[PDB]
């Protein structure tokens, strides 16, 4: 029974890959992710097994809220309403919970309210290249950034209007590769992961020591 | 022809390399390897064999003597350093041998200048 | 045996019965714009010198070739190309030495640099037709921009040991001298750009020391001979 | 009718019922050792200027394509060489223009100098892709080493009206304003050295000086485009 450690059923799971916090009465009260595989150190070493990726986007956002404190005699707030807008690489991008960027038809938007199933969109494979680059010798000049993989960015922010008391929400975003393919085999990372931007590693021991050749 | 005559356990590799009439001779191993060369390695052939081409003016014929004319050149280099075991002797010596290889042709018989 | 391989205007010879190793068991071959066969020639580097501190040596594949006839001058003249290369590689060494070396080609070898913070400048990064050597000790973090070379990283922050899984070819002095590695091109792109992207790396690292006794020659040449296949980039006139 | 040429990169337009006169009724063929046919493409030199006191121009071929790309290129590489060509010339001019010219390619053009002891030099002899020009006057023999360009001689010691032997055409600008030459490769050698001896020499002579009246461009342009056919060099590689 190999067919656990295929591809797909190596990398095909779904995982928690960012989490924040946005408040309704702020400006500045909205959620924002760049999709990326480096965000956590086990999903990367996973997929760094390869050097060249291919795979669709599966998301699922597990979104929460709780009652701030407010001198109002009486809360009575209705429920909530989300959205979840993903921008497409090049497209535009908000800076406050009041801005155009919101209302882009190019931009897709999910609208959820909370008690229902959580919500959950895909993304296709967006390169202009033939594949992911999970390892990039050359230059853009910054080294070992190739920009053709460029997956978009989320945004999250409530739709209600904040009534007699601030309502705080936290979002978990779900990440699951979906019909993946992998190429050129690399070595498992061994160092420990030190930035999020570049390979750079402090040497480490090969293993773990013994006391002698003859234990 | 060149014959490497160093010992059996001698180890290393000659660029030999020709250049054609006109151009220069080789400065250095790199100039000498991006023209026309050969890579002879004495450990695995004792032997390289060259057959250097015509290349004349349309003449067909061409003068036995001449006068500052674009001579052509063979030069060899050290690829590599000589390699060598213990109690065997570094330094080596290469045998040169010359003779007429393609349809080779002479006219206007004269008489030899070596003789008084 | 001897066999004698002649391409173009150079010649080598190799052991007629030596291995060769196939990339991942897809020879080079045309994208299925304008190829050139003038390049299909042998560029035997300079030669290396294998002593008892030697910790490796490495050459970025396009730019080892950016400074050599027409190949480098296809570099600068087209803006982008493709290619795949086969790599020579072969050491002079007498029965009464002893080493292992490994010789392996690791296609997006991307180091990482001494300071976590920056990235390694160019000049680190590679040498050109010059080999870059790794380090037996670990680069100091002071150093701004050079390259993490402590080899039993590899400069990737990887086991030395796993770079098996990259192709390989062993070199073991009592056993043999040469390995021969065909590499396909590998991208993700159908064609790239030479002088801003090294698609592959050829890494010589001695995993058991040279070692021999007083009198030997204290040192084993290296030499490698990489022949460019199947080039063939952009073209340049109207439609 | 407008017929459009294109060689190589580069593409000319020609009307399309342009006589073209073949030198010795020969069309430019190989040797019956190494060809190049990235050099087949047409190289326009610097329009010239036919003026009213315009006595004549005059280029040297291999010198004149001695600059110009790969052609240049491999005339400095290879040592030896043979070529033909194919050569257009042009006038730019208006039908308030009148004016006759003699177009003509004379094979080994061998020409005197203004001192009778010496022989002209180098410069003299040509400007390479620049033009030489013919004088209305006498070169003085105080001068050493410089070309005698009385045009009645052109400067050959022979008739100016004979030139008509060597392959030529008339542009009579009320009737005609290009013509065009093909002209084999003439030599008492099968290869010759390209910087040494200038094999061919073209001539243009204003026999009936160019007129116009006051407002009409006071100026008619010559253009002159050459492209090497069935060119072929030595070899450079070992047997």
């Amino acid at each position: 029974s190999r067919s656990e450690s295929s591809i797909e059923n190596f990398l095909c799971r779904a995982a928690c890959v960012y989490y924040a916090t946005y408040t309704n009465n702020s400006e500045k009260g909205y959620a924002e992710w760049v999709i990326n595989t480096r965000q956590v150190a086990q999903l990367r070493r996973k997929l760094e097994l390869f050097t060249y990726l291919r795979f669709d986007l599966e998301l699922t956002f597990v979104i929460t809220s709780a009652q701030q404190p407010s001198t109002a005699t009486s809360v009575d707030a209705p429920v909530q309403t989300h959205q979840i807008m993903y921008v497409p690489p090049g497209g535009p991008v908000p800076t406050k919970v009041t801005d155009y960027a919101w209302q882009t038809s190019t931009n897709p938007s999910v609208f959820w309210t909370e008690g229902n199933a959580p919500p959950r969109m895909s993304i296709p494979f967006i390169s202009i290249g033939n594949a992911y680059s999970c390892f990039y010798d050359g230059w853009t000049g910054v080294y070992g950034i190739n920009t053709l993989n460029n997956m978009g960015t989320l945004y999250m922010r409530h739709v209600n209007e904040a009534g007699q008391g601030p309502i705080k929400s936290t979002v978990r975003i779900y990440f699951k590769p979906k019909h993946v393919k992998a190429w050129v085999p690399r070595p498992p990372r061994l160092c420990q992961y030190e930035k999020q931007k570049n390979v750079n590693f402090t040497p480490t021991g090969v293993t773990t020591t013994r006391v002698g050749i003859t234990t | 022809t060149f014959m490497f005559c160093g010992s059996a356990m001698a180890t290393g590799k000659f660029l030999l390399a020709y250049s054609p009439p006109g151009a220069g001779v080789p400065k250095n191993r790199k100039d000498a390897m991006l023209g026309t060369h050969v890579i002879w390695d004495v450990g695995l052939q004792s032997s390289c064999v060259l057959c250097v081409p015509w290349i004349s003016q349309t003449h067909y014929r061409y003068v036995v003597e001449d006068e500052y004319t674009a001579a052509g050149y063979i030069t060899c280099w050290y690829q590599t350093n000589i390699v060598v075991p213990a109690d065997v002797q570094s330094s080596c010596d290469i045998l040169c041998f010359v003779s007429a290889c393609n349809d080779f042709s002479v006219r206007m018989l004269k008489d030899t200048p070596f003789i008084r | 045996r001897v066999r004698s391989i002649t391409l173009g205007n150079s010649t080598i010879t190799t052991q007629e019965c030596a291995n060769v190793v196939v990339g991942y068991g897809v020879w080079p071959e045309y994208l299925k714009t304008q190829p050139d066969v003038a390049t299909c020639r042998f560029y035997t580097l300079e030669s290396v010198q294998w002593m008892k501190n030697s910790a490796g040596w490495w050459w970025k594949l396009p730019d080892a070739l950016s400074q050599m006839g027409l190949f480098g001058q296809n570099m600068q003249y087209h803006y982008l190309g493709r290619t795949g290369y086969t790599i020579h590689v072969q050491c002079n060494a007498s029965k009464f030495h002893q080493g292992c070396l490994l010789v392996v080609c690791v296609p997006e070898a991307e180091m990482g640099c001494s300071n976590l913070n920056n990235t390694p400048e160019f000049a680190e990064l590679s040498g050109g037709d010059t080999a870059r050597m790794f380090t037996d000790t670990q680069i100091g973090e002071t150093n701004s921009k050079k390259v993490q070379t402590a080899v039993w990283n590899a400069g990737m922050g990887v086991g030395v040991g796993n770079l098996t899984i990259y192709p390989h070819q062993w070199i073991n002095l009592r056993t043999n001298n040469s390995a021969t590695i065909v590499m396909p091109y590998i991208n993700s792109v159908p064609m790239d750009n030479m002088f801003r992207h090294n698609n592959l790396t050829l890494m010589i690292i001695p995993f058991v020391p040279l070692n021999y006794s007083e009198g030997s020659s204290p040192y084993v040449p290296i030499t490698v001979t990489i022949a460019p296949m199947c080039a063939e980039y952009n073209g340049l006139r109207l439609a």
